[PDB]
Parts: C-alpha cells; structure tokens; sequence
DNA sequence: CGGGGGACAGCGCGTACGTGCGTTTAAGCGGTGCTAGAGCTGTCTACGACCAATTGAGCGGCCTGCAGACCGGGATTCTCCAG
DNA sequence: CTGGAGAATCCCGGTCTGCAGGCCGCTCAATTGGTCGTAGACAGCTCTAGCACCGCTTAAACGCACGTACGCGCTGTCCCCCGC
C-alpha cells in the first residue's frame, strides 16, 4: 500500500468543490487539499485504532469510527447511532 | 388490576419504562426520580415531532411519500433553530443547501 | 461551421446547480479503501474493516471537504477574487482553530 | 442477539403528523441516532447539574433546567411546556 | 441606560492592539458593541439559569464558570 | 452596569458575587481580543492594514458563531 | 468548613523540580483548576470506554486508553510510561 | 490545446484615518451603613430502591405490492451569436 | 435590441423490483404490589457580603485641528485555467 492519495483524482477534488460553491479554482490546489485529507484520516483513525484495541478486536467497525468522530466534535448520524 | 403504560398514563408515544431503565443504567446518578423519565420522554416526543413534520413538509414539496435522508438535512437546515441545535452533527447523504454567492453569478 | 463552445464558468455554476442538488458520494470508492489501509497499516497491522467503517469515513471526510471548500470560497471572496488560492484555505484552517 | 430502538415510536409519531408519508430504514435510523443523541446530551446535563448541587436524585425540575440551558428559544420554551403538561397529567392520573 | 456606550472607543483601540490590529475603521466600534453584547447574552442567559435552578438569588462566579465551560470556553483561576 | 443591565431581561433583582462579574469580565476581553487577532488577519489577507466590520463578520461566519 | 485542594502536592512537585521557585495564589488556583480539568476529562473518558464494552469496572487499561486518546504524542507516551512505571512498583511493592 | 477573462501590477486621489493638545468627566478609592440572602443545622416524612409475581408490548422472522427508480422520446428552456 | 441554432434539461408514459410495512409467535422487560430506609423539604438560626451612599482626586475620555497615506477606482498586461 504506497502511493495512494495520488488515487483521489482532480476531477474528484473538482466536484467536491463544486458542491462547495467553487466556480474558479486555481492548480496549485488539489496537493493542499490531498495533505489536508490526509490530516484528517490520520486523525480520526488513531482513535478508531485505539477504540478497536481496547476492544481486543482484530476488525475496525463503523461503530468505532462513530465514537472516534463524537470524540473529536463531528457527529455523524445514520450509520449505528 | 390490569397493567396500564406509564406511557399511556402520560399519554406520550415514547416508552417511558425504557426511557427509566436507561436512566438507571447511565450511571447518571444514584437515584433517579419519577416524573424525570416522563419529562425527558415528552421532550423527546415534541422535537421527534417538529423534525417529522418538517422532513414530512419537504417531501411532499419534493412530491415523494417517504422521507429520505435529503429532507432531513433540507427540514434541519432549512429551520433556524432545528441548525442551531444540530449545527455539529454531519447527516449521511444529506447533500448540502443549494446556496450560491451572489458575485459568481454572470452578468 | 464553429465549434460552439460556452463561454468560461457557465459550465461551472451548471455543475455547482448539479452537485449542490445530489447527495451521492463523489470519490472513487476503491482508491479510497486503499488510502484508508494504507494510512491504517501505520497504527496496526493485519487490520480487517467493515465496510459500513469505510462508507462512514468517506461521508465523514466528504462532509469536511465541503464544509473547507465553502469557508474557502468565503475566504477568496473576501479578497475580492474569484479562483481560490492556497492561501485562502490556510487562512480558513487557521480561523477554524486546526492550525 | 436482540437490539432495540425508538423506530415504532418514530413511526407512531410520523403518522400522528404526516398520516400518508413512509420513511426509509436509512432515514429512519437517522432519527434513531438524533434521538439518542439528544438523549446523551440531557442526560449529561442533568447528571452534571445533579452533582454541582450535590443531589442524589434526577428530578424533573433537573430535566427542565437541562432542556432550557441544551435548547435554543422556542424550542426550549415549547418542550418545556409540553414536559410540564405531561408531568401534570401523569400525576393527575 | 446606554451602558453599551459605556465601552469607549479607547478602550476597543487598546484590545484591538493587545490583539495586534494597527488600523482601525471608524464603524469597527459599534460592531464591536453589538458582538460583545451577543456574547454577553450567550453567557448570561445560562448564568441566570444556574442560578434560578441553585434556588438563589445571588449569582456565583462557579456559575460563570460553568457556564463558559458549557459553551466550549474553559476559563481558570476561579475555581 | 452594562452587565447588570444585560441581566434584567431573564430576572429582576439579580444579586452579583464580584468574581463573577471580574470573571466575565477576563472571558469577555480574552473573546475579544481572540476576535481581533481573527479580524487581523482577515483584513491582512485583503492586502490591508486597516480593519472594517465586513471583516469581522467574515471572521465570526467561518469561526460558526453566524 | 474545610475545603480540599491540591496545594501541597503542586508544591511538593514544585519543589522537586524547583527547589528554590517560590509561586503565588492565584497561580495555584489556576493549577488546581487545571488538574480537576485533566481529571475530568480522563474519568468521563474512563467511563465512557467502559460502558462502551459493557463493563462495571474502571481498571488501569481504561485510563491507559483515556491518556492515549486525549493526550497528543509525546505527552500520551511519556504519561504511559510513568502510569506503567507507579503501577508496577505499587504491585511488587 | 486554444483562448478569453481573471489575476495582478502600477498610478492618481482625497479622505479618513492617525497624532497631538486643551478640556471635561467620571472612574477609582476610601469610608460608613444596612440587610437580604447565602450558608449551616435539626427533623422527619414522603419518595425512591428492591424484590416477587404477571404478562403483553415489542422484537424477530416472513411476505408482499407498490413507490420509486430506470428507460426512452418528444417538449421545453437556456445560452451564444450574428445581425 | 432579436430571431435562429444548438445544447441542455423536463416531462410524461411504460416497465421492473427491493423494501416498508403489515402480520405473527414468543419472551423478557415493564408492571403491580408491598417493604423499608434515608435524602431532602422544611423551618429556623447566623452573619457576610452585596448593595447603596458620599466626598476627593486625577487619569482617562473627549473634541478638535491638521496632515498624509491608503483604500479604492481605473487601466493595461499576460498567463493559466476552462471548455472540449
């Protein structure tokens, strides 16, 4: 598993933005916006890790992502509750 | 005599019963109070309302007789007080509000 | 004989109309399993997913990057642009309180 | 096993208000989550407001004070009626 | 009764230099005015709840203190 | 008295502890200040030195207060 | 009536890593403040991961667990090893 | 990959800022005085925990018809341009 | 201004299908009734601090004159992002 944040296209960074109202959207974007994103799913899946081994579980499940995301001030409805 | 629903007694579509047995095992406090659960219950069934009728009114704008995920984040948006209250809670397959700035429009 | 071909941005507020009206994931849900394993295998190897996890953290990050994309189209408005620069969303960032 | 949830109540609810809507099992779970939510967030502050007055018991007045300080306005002063109403006549009766 | 008024432009000038602002617009302070006093509500409303439901009549500097915490706002040194 | 004024409008005859009122006090002025700092940086991120309320609506509107 | 604090611990720590460094009373106020901050927030996480397994029992794993989820880095690894290190000499002694 | 239109650099201006001095004010301090109300104490009583027996509401499993999704083809709208 | 032209979108039948919702058996969690212990409701007492007042004092706010630099409008250039 290497080189895979190049797997989020700019095209899809495109439409994200769209549905964020952007109409003009410079080049030099869509890195910053890949390093964010990874900010981001470093930090919500530390916690989702250590949620799941306190469990002494070996699967990761939606229900610890739930918790992970409570934890850190984004709550997320519709997927366990 | 016959067994009657706190509910019921109350007159309240919520389950008060549950809604007292998760009281005791929240480990909120050591005792918990009689009217408490009937209170939270009918707090619960009011606001259940509120979203339910909103979500309801923005299908039927949609023309559809289910209530999908879409209307839902709409109704809650939409409202003033239902986003303040939600304002940190992310729906699935919400969309977003169809809002654009003014200054990108073409003249 | 021309190529008829509409003026720039058009096509940009019919693809804003398009995408602030659905509701369906925008990524590619294969590469985005793979990054997730792939940042994951840094915590703890051998690591097994449910799917409903993956699905979650997809909404979770789309619901994010929409909500920067929009503080950062505020952002570059205000400097009374129209493209938006790097500089916008780490203004926005460090607004938020993440930086 | 079995779990349980607000989903017959919720669909009680739907049609005492919007008698000929249905509901979909995603939406569905996603006022199922809301009302566990909000049920957290009261329970929270009752239990917080409980052990600043060092009380043993959670009242209905504490449950009151909770909805006022977690609602915005209207809503608070709407749930509070509708909380003080059913208290009252759950005593009556 | 214009106790908003009370807070003269000195000193939003001092607090916007504590804050590091070098220029300041003349209809900056108005708009100062009215966030402040948004803010004000926002605490106060809460501070008055923890104190009707203590049963008391005077209000504490705890129930400031909870009432900043309740709003994301920890403050120290008080208790 | 600006305090004492605001809290007329929830309850009449309202008895104050003065580390209440320095309290809100140190958390009115640091929330200022804060939204300085902000509204600085906003106005520099125009190519300004010089701060006018439009500034400070966009610092409140991305901090979530509006 | 009497009021417990932290004072004589934070000044015992105090004088561990400055045996010389006097403090004043406002600075201790912000510290006890602080340490019942940290406390809460450990505990309420403690107790939060134990009903999230369905357990009565709050044990070291679950605080080990609380610091590594609310303490960032370096903090988190070197506050692990000092909890291990007091627990091991606490057991063997 | 063509190209337009947006980003940006540079310049004029006039005014809304900053800066300093004379003036008025009200904040701050110290003191006196009063009492409302916080805080503490004794009591008992009503209310909540707890347990035994009962049962029916709700949860699980099954099934189904229709809401809604998916085609396709005209109908209608929106935009661009040459006049 | 203003028709055409072309592309984009809407809409209305026509068809299929998964799940929303209803039905059913069962069981365990809610209910009912009775016991008992004890938390707090309540009355009563104390005395602290919060409120109000007054008189000085002086630092700070205020008003105002004045001058300049900066925010803003305008213009020309080019490059780079969009439509395809």
């Amino acid at each position: 598993l290497r080189d895979n944040i190049q797997g989020i296209t700019k095209p899809a960074i495109r439409r994200l933005a769209r549905r964020g109202g952007v109409k003009r959207i410079s080049g030099l974007i869509y890195e910053e916006t890949r390093g964010v994103l990874k900010v981001f799913l470093e930090n919500v899946i530390r916690d989702a890790v250590t949620y799941t081994e306190h469990a002494k579980r070996k699967t990761v499940t939606a229900m610890d992502v739930v918790y992970a995301l409570k934890r850190q001030g984004r709550t997320l409805y519709g997927f366990g509750g | 005599a016959k067994a009657k629903t706190r509910s019921s007694r109350a007159g309240l579509q919520f389950p008060v019963g549950r809604v007292h047995r998760l009281l005791r095992k929240g480990n909120y406090a050591e005792r918990v109070g009689a009217g408490a659960p009937v209170y939270l219950a009918a707090v619960l069934e009011y606001l259940t309302a509120e979203i339910l009728e909103l979500a309801g009114n923005a299908a039927r704008d949609n023309k559809k007789t289910r209530i999908i995920p879409r209307h839902l984040q709409l109704a809650v948006r939409n409202d003033e007080e239902l986003n303040k209250l939600l304002g940190r809670v992310t729906i699935a397959q919400g969309g977003v509000l169809p809002n654009i700035q003014s200054v990108l429009l073409p003249k | 004989k021309k190529p008829h071909r509409y003026r720039p941005g058009t096509v940009a507020l019919r693809e804003i109309r398009r995408y602030q009206k659905s509701t369906e994931l925008l990524i590619r849900k294969l590469p985005f399993q793979r990054l997730v394993r792939e940042i994951a295998q840094d915590f703890k190897t051998d690591l097994r997913f449910q799917s409903s996890a993956v699905m979650a953290l997809q909404e979770a990050s789309e619901a994010y990057l929409v909500a920067l994309f929009e503080d950062t189209n505020l952002c570059a408005i205000h400097a009374k642009r129209v493209t938006i620069m790097p500089k916008d969303i780490q203004l926005a960032r460090r607004i938020r309180g993440e930086r | 096993t079995r779990k349980e949830s607000y989903a017959i109540y919720v669909y009680k609810v739907l049609k005492q208000v919007h008698p000929d809507t249905g509901i979909s099992s995603k939406a569905m779970s996603i006022m199922n989550s809301f009302v566990n939510d909000v049920f957290e967030r009261i329970a929270g502050e009752a239990s917080r407001l409980a052990h600043y007055n060092k009380r043993s018991t959670i009242t209905s007045r504490e449950i009151q004070t909770a909805v006022r300080l977690l609602l915005p306005g209207e809503l608070a002063k709407h749930a509070v009626s509708e909380g003080t109403k059913a208290v009252t006549k759950y005593t009556s009766a």
